[PDB]
């Protein structure tokens, strides 16, 4: 019947009136005369809350609430408790401080928010560690109120995993402005992927320290969620390439699209009211009196917000008000330090990415030349290629993923780089060389030719990848021929061979 | 310079006590230009409002800190959320004076709210001191499922597993459990009779009825009680000899006024020694920015020590609750509380008034009483357990070994259709083998009886996942 809307100063008010008119003419044509009152502000201010909220509660007892701000203060969504409990009116938090979920939803809270759902944050962070097989960790949080929760999430959800994630401990920076104790605790990072759970200014501090620690090198990786990114409109300076956040931002969406979605959620809750009741518990009158009690005898939307579906998208909510099928726009910073679309989680909470493994790409450079393109043939038992095993991850005990060029058709020969599991002699040898020569090795497979073909001396296979430097390194079961030694240098023989004859 | 400090009471005579303590603060060790003006507000008749005086009158007068009582009735659901969190927009520190609701002790949501009176979950640690005086190992825990209750569970389980002491049962409740009798019959099944209680008043009173009702009130049935259940009708249906707690200087709030004004005054004179003292915002309009010295307020309040308090040393935990506040342990005797236990915070002082344990004598009981009845389930493995049927009598036969020796046989309750998804019928079935010989040797040398069963699964059982694909459970 009535929905109130308070926003950050953004896309305008008559625009939202047109959005409401389009949502009304769209679908589910509402026997309830839904009427919406919207405003644009910039305040984190409780007298503004008193004026706007109490004057709209005086006016016709407004029943719906939508809040997308241009703010970042987390406790605002925690201060929505007194609206949820001193009006008992359901609240929708899309952007701004209303998005910032740190309020574990009370039985007196009437919270439903499009904000960064915490349990789903932990699971999506772990599936990000899955989908590029970054099993080796380093964990740095702080002791902001509510991070011990995330410590419990990481510990339990790794211990509930049979994957066996390589654990480096949660390095909790105690207080700010230590600046010597923090450097002692951050010289304890001795792995590649660094997982941060901090504020924004502390992230400025930690990146300023780690650019001195050498931890911001660009073979390291940095997956830092929406606690630090927040507004993608704000891009501060010390935040390099390869910073990976998970946020419900309007890259994939707009403001008014989520407006119409959330109003539709409220109208399906109101239709379930009109199913199970035929009347509605009205909103309160004033902020300045308590007439009889707070007896919710007509049973507000918490069983009615359980089942919400719209337009092929389940906009239903869990018991703690989080999204059953969430959106979860995964956004990675690049060379230009631009917040760009990478991952999605809308299809059964499964990842939808670009298959781009390398993202730290010389923003605050840190050049590194250690990656050895080793493109060999499938040579049993030197090279034995398996496929991806569904063993709760893509991690088999003796394998390396190797990106084949799987061509689409004969006319469309686009070789999709399909990672496939890899074993054999030479891969055990490259593991031995990662243990002795200790560098990184890039495994792919040969499609054009096998070893080398003098097609007017235009080499194919292994030698075609060596001469034209496709495979800078090439191992194989390569016969060191005199003709091949004319063209390509060779190492020591490591397996004795020659020509033999097989007979019965 | 001018520091405005608020106070939420119900009276104004103790607000004048705050004013005279502010005069003392201007006199004592804190001097001298002008730095204090008086603000003090009673409780409001409308619990919706609760911030009118705060923004219009306190934040407009730039109040740094407010000292808050419970309510004007102090016993309804009006335990002080709203003034605290309406001060908690911009991360302003608030000291709860006598609050014991450990919901407020949760730092994760209650951001900057510290107490001169610690809640009951700190009292959980106190019961561990009972352990080291009274030598227990088998523990009965009873928790109404509360955020207070689960936080106290967390403190209990940490302080158990630090000393490797192991509780037996944690039975769980809501505030309002009256059919406790099933959980009471579960509670009849233990060596332990050590009863640790955490629920509301009428919960306790009905339990003192139903358990007494069980009988379950005999010597050994020791009632370890939180102070909420030392109020109301939980008082009026409890038996005698019950160990209860009392926080010393919990109710004389004038001593809390004197201590709190001394603490906050020298905390302000620690604040004024720092740098970049940000200006307190007048308006709750246009001030779109949280405090910067908010964490500097926290670093002042956590690191300041006040040994010269009326209640003792006013020095805090890492919860902002006071360390080494004086404890006493009391005993309803003819429903009259009798002093036994005294603690500085940790130092055990049993009074000469004896502990009649709340059933029989003054003898320290035992939650250790064996039954010599051993629940055994036996895996269907021959020759270890030959699982054959019994007679038509349900009894085993009269057979012999190869040596002509009559076999030690065991009637074993177990399913017929020993497969999952089948009609399983618990039938007495004869059992034969090694382990029966072993157990009867141990019956002779050890004096135990044995309660032998068959496996419904026919399996050992490993850690496997239940649905939601993470639940690693032993099967």
């Amino acid at each position: 019947l009535n929905i109130a809307v308070m926003l950050g100063h953004s896309h305008d008010v008559t625009e939202r009136e047109l959005r409401t008119l389009w949502g009304p003419e769209q679908a589910a044509g509402l026997p309830l005369d839904v009427n919406v009152v919207a405003l644009l502000m910039n305040r984190t201010d409780p007298k503004s809350l008193i004026t706007h909220v109490c004057d709209l509660m005086s006016g016709a007892r407004i029943h719906g609430l939508v809040f997308g701000d241009d703010t970042d203060q987390e406790a605002v969504a925690q201060m929505l408790d007194f609206i949820s409990s001193h009006t008992f009116v359901p609240i929708l938090g899309i952007h701004g401080g209303a998005s910032m979920i740190m309020a574990d939803k009370d039985p007196t809270s009437t919270f439903f928010q499009f904000g960064a759902s915490i349990q789903q944050q932990a699971t999506v962070m772990l599936k990000i560690m899955q989908d590029y097989d970054w099993h080796v960790f380093s964990l740095v949080t702080t002791i902001f109120p509510g991070y011990r929760e995330f410590i419990s999430f990481v510990k339990t959800t790794v211990d509930n995993s049979f994957v066996g994630w390589d654990m480096q401990n949660v390095i909790t920076l105690d207080t700010s402005f230590e600046d010597a104790k923090t450097q002692v605790q951050l010289k304890k990072i001795h792995s590649s992927v660094i997982l941060l759970y901090c504020s924004k200014d502390e992230a400025v501090l930690i990146l300023s320290e780690a650019r001195s620690l050498g931890l911001t090198g660009y073979d390291f990786f940095w997956i830092v969620p929406s606690l630090v990114s927040g507004n993608t409109e704000l891009i501060p300076k010390e935040f390099p390439s390869g910073l990976i956040s998970v946020s419900y931002d309007d890259w994939d969406y707009s403001l008014e699209a989520r407006v119409r979605d959330g109003i539709g959620i409220l109208t399906t809750a109101a239709s379930s009211m009109l199913e199970k009741f035929s009347y509605i518990p009205e909103a309160k009158a004033s902020c300045y009196g308590q007439m009889e009690r707070p007896e919710v005898p007509m049973h507000t939307l918490h069983p009615f917000m359980v089942n919400v579906t719209w337009d092929g998208k389940d906009l239903s909510f869990t018991e703690e008000g989080y999204q059953v099928h969430p959106r979860l726009v995964v956004i990675v910073l690049n060379k230009d330090r631009e917040w760009e679309k990478v991952g999605k989680w809308e299809n059964h909470t499964l990842s939808l990415r670009h298959a781009v493994w390398p993202r730290y790409k010389s923003f605050s450079d840190e050049p590194d030349d250690n990656h050895l393109s080793i493109v060999t043939l499938e040579e049993a038992p030197f090279v034995i290629v398996e496929d991806i095993d569904p063993l709760t991850e893509t991690c088999v005990r003796n394998t390396v993923p190797c990106r084949k060029f799987v061509k689409i058709n004969n006319s469309t020969n686009e070789g999709m780089n399909v990672k496939k599991c890899c074993k054999g002699f030479c891969i055990d040898i490259l593991k031995k060389l990662s243990r002795t020569v200790k560098f990184t090795y890039d495994l792919y497979l040969v499609t054009n030719g096998k070893h080398g073909k003098k097609v007017n001396n235009v080499w194919n296979g292994m030698i075609g990848e060596v001469v034209y430097q496709r495979a800078v390194m090439a191992v194989g079961s390569l016969t060191i021929n005199e003709e091949r030694s004319e063209v390509v240098d060779f190492s020591v023989p490591f397996v004795e061979t020659g020509i033999s004859v097989m007979v019965s | 310079k001018i520091v405005n400090i608020g106070a939420v009471l119900s009276t104004r005579k103790h607000e004048q006590m705050f004013r005279e303590a502010v005069n003392q603060a201007n006199k004592r060790h804190g001097s001298w230009k002008i730095q204090l003006n008086a603000t003090s507000v009673t409780h409001k008749p409308n619990a919706i409002q609760m911030a009118l005086s705060v923004c219009e009158d306190l934040i407009s007068s730039q109040v740094y800190a407010i000292l808050v009582s419970h309510p004007p009735t102090p016993n309804d659901h009006f335990t002080p959320t709203p003034v605290s969190y309406t001060a908690g927009f911009y991360r302003i520190p608030v000291l709860g004076l006598t609050t014991r609701m450990s919901i407020y002790s949760d730092k994760s949501i209650h951001l900057s709210f510290l107490r001169t009176v610690p809640p009951y979950s700190h009292q959980s640690s106190v019961w561990f001191e009972m352990m080291r005086v009274y030598s227990w190992n088998h523990i009965i825990l009873l928790v109404s499922d509360d955020h207070e209750g689960r936080a106290a569970q967390k403190r209990l389980e940490t302080l158990l597993e630090e000393r490797e002491s192991k509780a037996e049962k944690v039975l769980q409740f809501d505030p309002g459990t009256k059919n406790v009798t099933a959980l009471l019959m579960e509670a009849k099944e233990l060596e332990a009779r050590v009863i640790i209680l955490s629920a509301s008043e009428d919960d306790a009173a009905t339990v003192y009825r139903a358990a007494a009702m069980l009988n379950m009130t005999g010597s050994g049935y020791v009632w370890l009680v939180g102070e909420r259940e030392i109020s109301g009708n939980a008082l009026r249906y409890a038996p005698d000899g019950i160990l209860g707690l009392q926080l010393i200087n919990g109710k004389n709030e004038s001593a809390h006024i004197s201590d709190a004004v001394g603490v906050v005054a020298q905390a302000v004179h620690e604040l004024l020694e720092k740098e970049n003292i940000t200006d307190p915002p007048r308006g709750c309009v246009g001030n779109t920015n949280i405090w910067k010295t908010g964490p500097l307020f926290k670093r002042v309040l956590m690191s300041s020590k006040y040994a010269d308090g009326v209640t003792g040393r006013v020095e805090f935990n890492e919860d902002g609750d006071r360390k080494f506040a004086n404890y006493s342990i009391m005993n309803l005797q003819n429903r009259k509380l009798v002093q036994v236990g005294i603690y500085n915070g940790t130092h055990v002082i049993p009074n000469d008034r004896k502990i009649i344990w709340p059933g029989g004598e003054t003898e320290k009981p035992r939650g250790y009483q064996m039954s010599t009845r051993l629940k055994i389930v036996t895996i269907h493995q021959e020759p270890f357990v030959y699982v054959k049927p019994t007679l038509s009598d349900g009894t085993c036969k009269e057979e012999f070994t190869v040596n002509g020796d009559p076999v030690k046989k065991v009637i074993c309750t177990g399913p017929n259709d020993t497969s999952p998804g089948s009609p399983r019928h618990t039938v007495p079935q004869c059992c034969y083998g090694f382990c029966i010989d072993l157990l009867i040797k141990l019956a002779r040398t050890m004096n135990f009886t044995y309660e032998v069963h068959l496996v419904a699964d026919g399996k050992f059982g490993t850690q496997e996942r239940v649905n939601n694909s993470n639940k690693k459970e032993w099967n």
